[PDB]
């Protein structure tokens, strides 16, 4: 079946994780992050990255895979699916796909992968040092993907779980993940804390 | 009429023709306008002595048959170097091509504008275009005056500091204009750093020799992994710099062990005795990058001037400290002594002095480093440091006093060594270190006799040839004897791996390098090894557990300092120890007088002729009786404030020299023979008596 | 009760699923101030984005009153690079973000309204180690 691994904190000895950076809750200003929920709203089709660093010098070469888990049960098993709308539109850039979200801008050595062991095509996240050393890591990820197209959209959030392969037989790679891409793009972020912050 | 310019770039065939031309022609105008041309842009001279490496070796050897050109040459150069400044400022030529080390190679292999007239708009000015340089082409030039010989590079080196002499000496140096503010001296000063690392990189560097830092999980202040709570990582800590050029060369000043020429050579005196640095240590650790802090030239200033920096920094420490206590009283309410009042009894003083510092260190380490106030018991008063001096000299004296075991002593030398392998309290090596960062940090002489082994090793270094030449030079010249020995070790003397190792009771005890240390012959195919092995185990790995505990309290009095590298091993010494030169005229130029007698009483000057009739020992004895340490204080004789006030009139009562403010109030004698027999007497007999 | 070390959390609401709780019922303890948990310390610490590590052991969190306690004592101790040039753009690969840093007295990693707030007084800045740190609405007057 397509059982999921659990939701656990596995970064590691050697520190290589996000950073974001926040710059306010304007209407305008979307190239943030949510200090308190982790969440993120940026805007579709909009480059709003914010910085990339890295610890020394993590050995590249090896891509990850990395599959958009959803949250709750009664379609954990569902397979992600691209929103027929942009399916059928030529809106890509021709090497990508019509099954898949990711749109990789931010990077250049992430690839789809067909993977068959439970029907779900895993594409790979880049595993690179991003700018060898600086603050506050921030991978350049936009989705463009409407999950209202009536069909199999089901509106809902995929969580980019890395999963780690290499030479050693241990997955690494357990991050507080975060990608969402329905509902609001980008705007502010104060309204949907204050809305949560009480449940 | 041939005007020449059907040519651009120069070689040793075209300019031969040119010459041959002008000779047979006899005149010198077309080889002036073709010299000019060629020396009027740049990249004529990139283009110039192209090989298809003796042209810049042989071809200037017959430039110099006339004196016309010199002439040209002078204007050429000064006009040249703008020119080079744009090309450097904003143009990334050596990115584009490493073809572009050809220039100042030109200009600078000439070994004749070392005259006078150059230096004054010609030379300057090419300094102040050598000033701007990518950072790459520094190190790439560097790498060929380190791979020359010595004598060009010690002679180019003068030609730096003279031209610097001459700056200082025509320049006007005070508070509104620094040393730093003019650039011209600022650019010789970077080119004379270029020409030290060439220099430096000459000498038998290493690295290998540095013993790691096996340090104990020291107890950590939360503040330093609060940041890690913060959100960073592990930090690279933001502590000790480092220069840029030792990053790219991978060479520390420290790595140094047998220089061509002694260090002390670069000291530009002239500078070095006109310099500031109370303002200069902000203008440093703040880093305001459109001036330069002569302190990243650890090689340009002396003891004197350095000390007073280290003494700026205890300054701002305690400043810092007492800031941030006021508001902590302020709002936690708890209270705090920022005089380190290591109040203790007249016998148990070492004890009181271990369950106190130790205490009052854990919790805050800074403390240590603070100004400590001597509050015995049974007298009372303000403490300026004659308590805190007779403190100090007892602490070292029962130390040195083998009532304790831990401190040995050694008549080749004069040298006093921690015990090879005793068997100690760690607390024992922890008041030295806590007393001698003091006196580092009191300003006070602390009479000791700690070879440069323990300035190095104290630095983060682990000894070598000449630090094991320190101690025992016979064992050191015994191993160089047999390193040119070209006979079978074994067939000679048969001794075994193993020689002997000192212990406490003298026992020849079993000490065996490595397994069967007294079954494996000496083979002679290899001797390096030998050596490589001898100068780990002889030179370390004995005093690990003791010196540890000793270079931990060092520590923990003074980590956050710059301390690392502004005073080499050779160079702390003279900040405890004492000046070893002892110069009589620094002593008298630098008096001060007391006791309402004038400077110009024949009284005074028969009194210093008395002093001048002793000799050097005399002379060193005589500081020693009176002083109390046989060294002259930091700064040597010239640097000091010494008092001479009055004991009373002429009678001999009681002779007595206020000891704790070091004031010698020699008594106002008349007749000559009396105080001769007086002084005499008072040297045969100066620590003795017990007083000091 | 966490002794790995390489499955450390870092955020408490990241903190907030794996401990059986949606968003309002954790319960840890602090280690400056020795304390419960509050729930305004909840979101004052969501609001800094700090990093959770184990003391002898056990993973405890961070009290917010406990802000200006263990940062004042270095912000004028310690001294290096203090300029808006190339002080921090060249030492290192990638220069430094807008204006973010890891802050130590607004002490989040960026305020929104901290870009002049500085920068209308030149008075002596903090700028510590090359860090542009701030300050934060909490700790605006003198309270």
């Amino acid at each position: 079946s397509s059982s999921v691994p659990s939701q656990k904190t596995y970064q590691g000895s050697y520190g290589f994780r996000l950073g974001f950076l926040h710059s306010g809750t304007a209407k305008s200003v979307t190239c943030t992050y949510s200090p308190a929920l982790n969440k993120l709203f940026c805007q579709l089709a909009k480059t709003c990255p914010v910085q990339l660093w890295v610890d020394s010098t993590p050995p590249p070469g090896t891509r990850v895979r990395a599959m958009a888990i959803y949250k709750q049960s009664q379609h954990m098993t569902e397979v992600v699916r691209r929103c027929p709308h942009h399916e059928r539109c030529s809106d890509s850039d021709g090497l990508a796909p019509p099954q898949h979200l990711i749109r990789v801008e931010g990077n250049l050595r992430a690839e789809y992968l067909d993977d068959r062991n439970t029907f779900r095509h895993s594409v790979v996240v880049p595993y690179e040092p991003p700018e060898v050393g600086s603050d506050c890591t921030t991978i350049h990820y936009n989705y463009m993907c409407y999950s209202s197209c009536m069909g199999g959209m089901n509106r809902r959030p995929i969580l980019t779980i890395i999963t780690l392969e290499d030479s050693s037989g241990n997955l690494l790679g357990r991050d507080s993940f975060e990608v969402r891409v329905c509902a609001c793009p980008g705007r502010d972020r104060r309204t949907e804390e204050e809305n949560l912050r009480k449940k | 009429r041939i005007d020449f310019k059907d040519v651009t770039y120069l070689t040793e065939e075209k300019v031969y023709e040119i010459l041959e031309l002008c000779r047979e022609r006899e005149d010198y105008s077309p080889l002036i306008r073709v010299i000019g041309r060629v020396f009027s842009s740049a990249e004529a001279l990139v283009q110039s002595f192209r090989k298809v490496i003796d042209a810049i070796r042989r071809v200037y050897t017959r430039l110099l048959s006339n004196e016309k050109i010199e002439t040209a040459f002078l204007n050429a150069l000064v006009y040249l170097s703008p020119n080079v400044e744009c090309d450097l400022t904003y143009h990334n030529v050596y990115s584009r091509d490493p073809n572009y080390l050809n220039l100042f190679i030109i200009v600078m292999e000439n070994r004749n504008l070392h005259s006078p007239e150059y230096l004054e708009m010609a030379l300057p000015l090419f300094c102040k275009a050598m000033s701007k340089l990518p950072l790459a082409a520094q190190g790439k030039l560097i790498r060929l005056w380190s791979k020359y010989n010595a004598d060009q590079i010690r002679r180019m080196m003068e030609t730096f500091q003279q031209l610097i002499t001459y700056k200082v000496i025509s320049n006007e140096f005070n508070s509104r204009n620094l040393v730093n503010d003019d650039d011209a001296i600022v650019a010789a000063s970077k080119c004379l750093k270029m020409v030290y690392y060439a220099n430096v990189v000459g000498g038998e560097v290493d690295t290998n020799h540095n013993e790691e830092d096996d340090e104990e999980p020291i107890p950590e202040s939360s503040e330093l992994t609060l940041q890690e709570l913060l959100g960073e990582e592990r930090r690279n800590k933001k502590g000790p710099r480092v220069d840029p050029l030792e990053t790219e060369l991978g060479v520390k000043t420290l790595d140094c062990r047998k220089p061509l020429i002694p260090f002390e050579e670069f000291i530009n005196e002239p500078l070095n005795e006109v310099l500031e640095m109370d303002k200069d240590y902000t203008f440093f650790k703040v880093e305001t990058e459109n001036k330069f802090s002569f302190m990243t030239c650890p090689f340009i200033l002396n003891a004197v001037t350095k000390n007073l920096g280290l003494y700026y920094d205890n300054r701002i420490r305690m400043y810092s400290e007492r800031r941030i206590t006021v508001l902590y009283s302020l709002v936690q309410g708890q209270q705090l002594n920022p005089y380190l009042r290591l109040k203790v009894r007249r016998d148990h003083i070492i004890d009181d002095a271990l369950v106190r510092l130790e205490m009052i260190a854990m919790e805050n380490p800074a403390d240590l480093k603070k100004q400590l106030y001597v509050e015995f018991e049974g007298e009372q008063g303000v403490d300026e440091g004659g308590v805190s001096k007779e403190f100090f000299q007892l602490v070292v004296e029962e130390i040195f006093n083998p009532d304790i075991g831990m401190f040995t002593y050694d008549e080749s030398t004069k040298l006093f060594w921690f015990n090879p392998s005793s068997f100690e309290t760690e607390g024992q090596f922890t008041l030295i270190g806590i007393v001698l960062g003091l006196a580092i940090y009191n300003n006070c002489i602390l009479d000791v006799h700690f070879p440069m082994v323990v300035y190095r090793k104290l630095m983060g270094k682990k000894g070598t040839f000449r630090d094991l030449g320190d101690s025992h030079p016979v064992l050191y010249q015994s191993l160089k004897d047999l390193l040119e020995y070209e006979g079978n070790v074994e067939d000679d003397m048969m001794i075994t791996f193993q020689i002997s190792q000192t212990d406490l009771f003298g026992n020849p005890m079993m000490y065996d390098l490595k397994e069967n240390g007294d079954k494996i012959p000496i083979t002679n195919e290899n001797r390096k090894e030998f050596v490589n092995l001898y100068s780990d185990y002889i030179l370390n790995k004995s005093v690990e557990k003791q010196f540890k505990a000793f270079r931990r309290g060092f520590h923990m009095v003074t980590n956050e300092s710059p301390l690392k590298y502004l005073f080499r091993p050779e160079e702390i010494e003279l900040l405890i120890c004492g000046s070893r030169n002892l110069d009589f005229q620094a002593l008298e130029e630098t008096t001060e007088y007391d006791g309402g007698y004038t400077r110009d009483s024949v009284l005074i000057r028969e009194f210093w002729e008395i002093v001048h009739s002793f000799t050097d020992e005399q002379k060193r004895l005589f500081l020693q009786f009176t002083t109390g340490t046989d060294r002259a204080p930091v700064g040597g004789l010239g640097k000091l404030k010494m008092i001479i006030a009055k004991n009373g009139p002429d009678t001999e009562r009681l002779p007595t020299s206020h000891t704790c403010f070091n004031v010698l109030l020699l008594p106002e004698y008349s007749s000559k023979e009396k105080l001769k027999e007086r002084l005499l007497k008072a040297i045969t007999y100066a620590k003795g008596f017990g007083m000091l | 009760m966490f002794q790995d070390p390489q499955e450390r959390p870092r955020k408490l609401p990241q903190l907030c699923t794996e401990l059986q709780t949606t968003i309002h019922d954790i319960i840890l303890e602090c280690v400056y101030c020795k304390q419960q948990l509050l729930r305004r310390e909840v979101y004052d610490f969501a609001f800094r984005d700090l990093c959770i590590v184990y003391r002898d052991g056990n993973p405890y969190a961070v009290c917010d009153k406990c802000l200006k306690f263990y940062s004042k004592i270095s912000e004028y101790r310690h001294y290096c690079y203090s300029l808006y040039g190339t002080t921090l753009e060249q030492q290192y690969n990638k220069p430094l973000c807008d204006l973010l840093i890891r802050c130590i007295n607004c002490q989040k990693p960026l305020c929104p309204e901290e870009k002049q707030r500085h920068l209308d007084k030149k008075q002596r800045f903090h700028n510590i180690r090359g860090r542009w740190t701030g300050r934060c609405m909490s700790c605006c007057r003198s309270s």
